[PDB]
């Protein structure tokens, strides 16, 4: 069994260690994207 | 006479396929004695009791093929039929129950 | 993406069995996802049906008890039923809504597919080839799965189905002469039977290669509807997205038509032919027709949709549609049940139309094609001895008509019954057909050419 | 036989543990972004912005006869703003005349990041404008991409129609 | 041109402001343009069948009027393409996309319009000529088969204003002006013709040329003919790719169209996969079977409008190439599924079902597509003439003959070629029932018989006689044993015996059996037949007393000539030619008459 | 306790009754009890649910049933089960419940009957004509079926050990008795294998002395488990015995047939035609498994100086 929990914790380090590299990247897109707000009418509108 | 004159229903259906296969298996087993019998009897040629079974073995098995099944399938084609009938004075009954349904709410609008 | 904020009515007009009739509705979307919040903060699901001028008419997942037309408020998506699919999915279990039931995360998606999709277009549809194999001899050496076809499994209420396609997915994969999954999906199965599955499939160890999708009995019946279109949307992600091939098993697809039905009646349609909508049949091809090989990509997908025959009658809309639109049939028996052989599965009624192009050398064993036409002459014949037997006697009988019972009777033994933890392979299950074909000399195997007498026949 | 039950059930639970383990890093992550959205709703002219643009989008997506606009107490000195200045771009895009209010008695909870909520005359109909609720509506659709940035993408996914 | 959705309730959506619309009109509904048709109409209301799915549509989306009702696109490229059954041409959303999948609101054009066509004009024609409906105003080279010959379309007429010079020309362009009572009309390569209208022609002509199929089954006792329709069984284990390859590959019609209706993935797979690999020796040179073919696809999971309208886009395309002169041969692969997609129209409509669920006009439009066929005199002062024949298949749930759909096709169709599965178990090729199997236009080619082969009439008779004989006597032969049995009778069924193995049967795997030339199928029967009267005679001029001729006593003495019979078959005529295959059957036909000369 | 309501209540009470009763089962199972639910019939229910779906005017189904049906059979049939409680204790209780279709017929295609059996795991259906020939109790046990075998595989292989193959054997005595039956109605017996005579006797036995019972009398108002299981192992093993009695003997001098053996030991086959009528509780249980015991004792000894 320990060969099952040691394959386990070398996973979410790899994990870890991956999602860091860029993740102030992805959170600087995300903020991006949310704080630019391109206001829109429905295309279907009709005036 | 020409059907076995059960009310047409889904018990019915069941009930005639069940019979229908009973005759066609009793056919099938009786025209295997027949076979049985025959082979026996050329061979032979308790000679004449032979031919005297061989006859009435062909015989039912004769009248199951000729008078029997026929029957049951008649009876069947009719429950098919008579019940899809009843489906569709069903079918109208509903869909004029839709419109009426669509003509209150169009009155309500 | 959208980024437009969600509007949430409170207008509602009325609301009418599982139905809630909304109002003022700013462009409305058919088949729109709407979220429902009760007075008492509960949560509901549903989906729009029907969008006549401003009048949204939603069909709520769950009960509507509890709706008032005062507070309950809708808060619409502004877009459609898409379901997240990943590989990280298999191995997961999900409801019918695609929800987990198995403990772990919501699914991480890999992207967003629309769950009707569309039909492959024909011209890149590519004739199945090479042969799944499925563990289980009564259909690996008579009636094989080509890898592309969708062959049925009609039973009777009562007969062992479900256990049967539980050993499929444990014992199912590729010939063998990592890159093949199964997707599962149960609809309207009760408790007891949801536990079976999802319990066997944990216990052997096969839930790596398994995506499991579990529609329970008392479970919303839209989502019933739902259920076979989330696993054959993950089938074809899996499949054509990521060059693997996919078995999807559809298990009591008359309980989808039985849910179906009440979807018709909701939308206030006239029933068609026993009760069943007018569309059963696009409906059904529309599940079954989206598999098979495509140009250019290495994967597949194959379906054995299994199906309840209502009364036994195999005349019913139910395995009529469906046999009007499959490639043959496995078609699991009573007699063998009641006799306590399993699998109960009847070898002369039953038929795969593509077992021509599964099996042969190069995709399992030149003597394939042989083994299976003597084997069901020899089954055949030992059955019309039997019936003889019953009327003439022992005694009547000649040499080879015993040879034939002899055959009969292990072919019953050795052949089809099994057991459900037994997996024989297709190279086992052939030899197996030989040792019950070596009970004859070899002037009686007319349906084997001497050539492949001379190969495989001593020994 | 039972060592083959046991392994199946810790394969399967470890299976599950690193995925658990991987949706922790995601919520992680949209929690830094949403108190990085606090960082920026305590600007004044970047959030500002942000509430000229919000506004309007719930304007447009309402399209009412009258609207009212309901926000934190604190942002309705910036709010006020945005709605004299939504109003006429509004009229132009729309050519509607919508009088459009903000709500002086009731407030949204001052722990919420930031944003506006706007409801109709009858307070019947209600677009969810606020910041977080944008967040969260961008961040799960836009999600797909989130996974490959930060995990990689699927080696076995050949092609993406 | 434009209206906009009021509402949808499923699959039928109801539009506003679209008061210029016309019933069965089509529509482009929504912002992914799904192809629907306009069936109830109420005010400036119309109520939209859609054909895909609806999910996604919106009130207030907009709805583009297309002024044509359901319609084939007519012009050069056609042939060699494969069409969805509302003209979506396959092979080019495939490949135009990189998907596998049709998208949903797919819209590509049935013609491509980058192909730049090589056009030369009749030459005959000049500005200021007369020129009306029908009429051939320059022909566009597609392949070595098939010439495209561009017509005027029907009902349009007029002075002729311009003329393209010869030239490459897409489908775009303007290659004929004409003008009529002072309204100018520009015509491209490409006409529309609406799927549900009949096509005009000068005169519908009687059908007397037979359809020259490769088989010696299906042909000498089964005859069909240019023009004529027939019906075929369609089961698992019938064999029906030996008629659709026969028919496809040899037959002495001009263009080959093959209809699906709604059939199986897997079976369409099967047959697009087929079709391209099949050729055929034309000038010499092996030619794909695509060059003058043309294929309509449709799976049972396709828009039942396309699975109802493909049967009608196949015969309008086959049609449209009639009117220039071919001889176009169609088979439907499933009118079963038709037939079932139009119960399912009807259902979906709620329409009062009638005779087993079918709608009540089942009948009417089976009549009214066959009635389609035949042998016709074209439009045109070129007085050309041409043909349409139907070779459409059944299926009905079960295999039983009571389907309406079945049962109506029958009581329509002249010629039924019943196909049996015992006949492929017992691996016997093609596989023709004979006893159900009926033609009924052996009258209407009994005067090309006459002016060109003589003896084929007689001995088609004597043939089915000899056939029918051998079933009659079954029972006989049962009871019996061919003991008690005469010598005549022994005669008649070993020599059915011979033709239902040397004759009847073909194998189509070999070389020389590939086709079988109308003078080599006549040449066989009639030295068999032959036999036969020489056999006959041999035992019944000398049953008297005394001394008699039995068929033992013959079957010993001229064992070869009954093995030269048997031989027959083998005559290749890729290397014998006519006279060298017909010299050998006239010197087998002295050799067998002067065998029996010797028993008298 | 009961939940009371007839014919000529309301058609909503009608409809409520079934959830009521099933409302007081889930309340005492979360007290770790095991309840018991007894439907007298779910078709009413099912009645109640066609008059007010009528009533309503709302687009019917089948045979005039709302289309949701089976979701209403459902809810209830799936509202039950062994479970763990709620609650501190740790309790586990359970709700069995016994639904009840009545018949308009055989077919399974009522509608009814149809949704029934695709949600409830046992189906004990009940053969019109057993009932007409006065067999009770009344079960087709051709189309019945149990989906709990491999569940209860562990319990009976733990108590019993003998139960799981004498039951595999038994159904197949019974469906090759069936088979056997079709024939005979044909033949009269002319030709029969001396297996298949002794398999037509010994499922005559089965029928009328084992799978047969009159509930109102002292000795069968309740047979207890281990007797039944009792009752089985010694029918079957004279099965197994006068089998291999035959086919050992088959083809040699001293061929045993049935005559022989039920001449040789008739008296075996009235004890096991008797041992219905032990009547538990009146007499003790180790004198059953005792009196049981010297019945196999016999045989064995009976097919001993046979052979």
């Amino acid at each position: 069994s320990a060969e099952v929990e040691q394959a386990t914790r070398r996973q979410v380090q790899g994990m870890q260690s991956s999602q860091q590299r860029n993740r102030e990247r992805v959170l600087t897109q995300l903020l991006g994207m949310v704080c630019d707000v391109r206001p829109q009418v429905h295309p279907n509108y009709r005036i | 006479k020409d059907r076995i004159e059960i009310f047409p229903s889904r018990m019915a259906q069941t009930i005639m396929k069940a019979r229908l296969k009973g005759a066609q298996t009793g056919r099938n087993l009786l025209k295997k004695k027949s076979d049985a019998l025959t082979l026996r009897f050329r061979q032979i040629l308790s000679f004449v009791t032979l031919d005297e079974a061989i006859k009435i073995t062909n015989r039912r098995v004769n009248a199951i093929e000729h008078v029997i099944i026929p029957r049951i399938e008649r009876t069947l084609a009719y429950i098919i039929t008579e019940l899809d009938e009843r489906e569709r004075e069903e079918f109208y009954r509903l869909k004029k129950i839709q419109e009426k349904k669509k003509i209150i709410k169009e009155k309500s609008e | 993406y959208l980024s437009q904020p969600r509007l949430t009515y409170k207008t509602v007009s009325g609301v009418n069995g599982p139905l809630v009739i909304l109002d003022h509705v700013k462009f409305p979307r058919y088949a729109e996802i709407v979220h429902l919040t009760l007075p008492d903060g509960t949560k509901r699901s549903g989906q729009v049906l029907e969008v006549s001028g401003s009048k949204a008419v939603v069909q709520v997942f769950e009960g509507t008890s509890g709706i008032d037309a005062k507070k309950t408020s809708c808060e619409f998506t502004g877009d459609i039923l898409r379901t997240p699919v990943s590989e990280d999915m298999l191995g997961r279990v999900f409801n019918g809504s695609g929800k987990p039931i198995d403990r772990g995360p919501v699914v991480l998606a890999e992207d967003f597919l629309d769950i009707m999709g569309q039909p492959i277009n024909p011209q890149c549809r590519i004739y199945p080839e090479e042969m799944i194999q499925t563990g289980i001899s009564a259909i690996d050496g008579m009636n094989s799965i080509a890898r592309g076809q969708k062959i049925p499994i009609f039973s009777a209420a009562g007969l062992p189905h479900n256990e049967i396609a539980a050993q499929i997915c444990r014992q199912a994969g590729l010939v063998k002469k990592e890159n093949f999954a199964i997707v599962f999906a149960a609809m309207g199965v009760n408790m007891e039977t949801a536990r079976f599955f999802k319990s066997d499939f944990e216990e052997n160890g096969s839930m790596d290669n398994v995506c499991l999708f579990l529609n329970l009995a008392n479970d919303p019946t839209i989502e019933r509807i739902i259920t076979p279109r989330l696993a054959l949307t993950t089938a074809e992600f899996l499949a054509y997205q990521c060059e693997k091939h996919v078995l999807v098993i559809l298990t009591d697809m008359s309980s989808y038509a039985e849910a179906l039905r009440e979807v018709s009646a909701a939308r206030e349609e006239v029933p068609g032919r026993r009760g069943f909508p007018g569309y059963m049949y696009t409906d059904l091809a529309t599940i079954y027709e989206r598999a098979g090989r495509v140009e250019g990509r290495n994967g597949s997908i194959t379906q054995i949709p299994i199906l309840t025959m209502p009364n036994d009658d195999i005349t019913h809309p139910i395995p009529d549609l469906t046999g009007y639109i499959t490639e043959g049939q496995i078609y699991v028996d009573r007699q063998l049940h009641n006799r306590q052989i399993y699998p109960p599965i009847n070898v002369l009624p039953s038929l795969s139309r593509l077992m021509k192009s599964a099996i042969g050398e190069g995709m399992t064993r030149k003597d394939h094609a042989d083994v299976s036409n003597q084997l069901y002459a020899c089954y055949a014949i030992g059955k019309d001895v039997q019936a003889m037997k019953a009327v003439v006697g022992e005694e009547a009988l000649t040499s080879d008509d015993l040879l034939y019972l002899e055959f009969l009777q292990k072919f019953e033994k050795n052949f089809i019954t099994q057991g459900p933890y037994e997996n024989r392979t297709v190279y086992e299950t052939l030899d197996i057909g030989w040792q019950l074909l070596r009970i004859f000399p070899k002037e009686m195997l007319k349906r084997i050419p001497q050539s492949t007498l001379s190969e495989f026949y001593p020994r | 036989q039972q060592k083959k039950i046991q392994m199946s059930n810790l394969m399967n639970q470890a299976r599950l543990k690193v995925l658990r383990a991987r949706d922790d890093l995601i919520t992680d992550l949209l929690n830094e972004a949403k108190q990085r959205l606090s960082k920026v709703v305590k600007d004044t002219t970047r959030y500002q912005v942000l509430l000229d643009g919000l506004v309007l989008q719930g304007l447009y997506q309402l399209l009412e006869p009258r609207m009212i606009v309901r926000c934190r107490k604190q942002d309705f000195p910036l709010v006020k703003a945005a709605v004299q200045k939504a109003i006429p771009m509004y009229k132009i895009a729309t050519k509607k005349d919508v009088d459009v209010q903000i709500d002086l008695e009731a407030y949204l909870p001052e722990d919420i990041a930031g944003g506006v909520e706007i409801y109709n005359g009858d307070r019947k109909i209600k677009v969810s404008n606020t910041l977080e609720s944008r967040l969260d509506l961008i961040a799960q659709q836009m999600m797909p991409e989130v996974r490959g940035a930060l995990f990689g993408a699927n080696a076995n996914r050949k092609f993406l129609d | 041109t434009f209206g906009y959705v009021h509402g949808v309730s499923g699959p039928v959506v109801t539009a506003c402001d679209m008061a210029g619309a016309a019933m069965y009109e089509l529509v482009r509904v929504g912002h992914s343009e799904l192809v629907g048709e306009i069936i109830r109409l109420e005010g400036d209301m119309a109520t939209i069948q859609v054909y895909e799915e609806t999910s996604g549509v919106s009130v207030g989306d907009p709805v583009l009027r297309t002024g044509k009702p359901l319609s084939v696109e007519l012009g050069p490229g056609i042939m060699g393409a494969i069409f969805d059954g509302i003209q979506r041409p396959l092979s080019d959303i495939s490949s135009q996309t990189q998907s596998i999948y049709i998208p949903r609101g797919v819209n590509v054009s049935a013609l491509s319009r980058d192909i730049k066509w090589e056009f030369i004009p009749s030459k005959n024609l000049r500005v200021g000529s007369h020129i009306t409906g029908g009429d051939i105003y320059g022909i566009v080279n597609e392949n070595s088969l098939i010439k495209h010959k561009i017509m005027l379309p029907p009902r349009s007429r007029g002075s002729v204003t311009y003329i393209a010079p010869p030239g490459n020309y897409d489908a775009s362009d303007v290659v004929l002006e004409l003008e009529f009572e002072g309204v100018k009309e520009k015509l491209s390569m490409v006409q529309v013709w609406p799927v549900r209208q009949v096509r005009p022609v000068t005169e519908k002509l009687p059908a007397n040329h037979p359809l020259l199929t490769g088989q010696r089954v299906l042909d000498a006792l089964f005859p069909c003919v240019q023009g004529g329709t027939t019906a075929i069984p369609g089961a698992f284990g019938c064999g029906k790719t030996v008629i659709s390859q026969s028919l496809s590959k040899y037959s002495n019609s001009d263009v080959i169209i093959y209809v699906g209706c709604g059939e199986r993935g897997n079976e369409m797979s099967e047959v697009l996969r087929d079709f391209p690999e099949l050729t055929m020796e034309v000038d010499g040179k092996v030619e794909s079977i695509m060059k003058r073919t043309a294929l309509v696809a449709n799976t049972s999971n396709m828009p039942v409008a396309a699975r109802e309208a493909s049967i009608y886009t196949g015969i309008t395309l086959s049609e449209y190439f009639r009117d220039m002169g071919y001889h176009v041969s169609m088979m439907a692969d499933s009118t079963s599924r038709w037939a079932e997609a139009l119960r399912e129209i009807s259902g979906r409509l709620a329409e009062m079902p009638a005779d087993s669920g079918y709608p009540a006009y089942l009948g009417a439009r089976l009549a009214s597509f066959y009635e389609r066929a035949g042998r016709v005199k074209c439009l045109g002062n070129p007085e050309r003439e041409g043909s349409v024949s139907i070779v459409g298949a059944v299926s009905p749930p079960g295999g039983d003959f009571s389907d309406p759909v079945t049962s109506a096709t029958l009581g329509i169709v002249q010629v039924f070629w019943g196909l049996d599965k015992k006949l492929a178990q017992r691996k016997h090729f093609p596989s023709v029932n004979w006893l159900i199997s009926y033609s009924k236009y052996m009258r209407a080619l009994d005067e090309y018989y006459d002016k060109h082969f003589t003896e084929f009439v007689p001995l088609r008779t004597k043939a089915k006689e000899i056939l029918q004989e051998e079933e009659d006597l079954a029972e006989i032969v049962q009871l019996v044993g061919k003991a008690s049995l005469a010598e005549t009778d022994k005669i008649t069924l070993e020599v059915a015996k011979l033709i239902k193995d040397d004759f009847l049967q073909q194998n189509g795997y070999t070389p020389y059996d590939r086709f079988c030339p109308f003078y080599k199928t006549v040449g066989m029967l009639s030295n068999m037949i032959s036999f036969y009267d020489m056999a006959r005679r041999a035992v019944e001029t000398t049953a008297q007393s005394d001394n008699k001729i039995t068929w033992s006593i013959i079957r010993e003495h001229m064992g070869e000539i009954l093995y030269k019979l048997s031989s027959m078959k083998f005559k290749d005529p890729v290397k014998d030619g006519e006279a060298k295959i017909k010299a050998d059957y006239a010197q087998l036909l002295e050799d067998m008459q002067n065998a029996f000369r010797s028993l008298e």
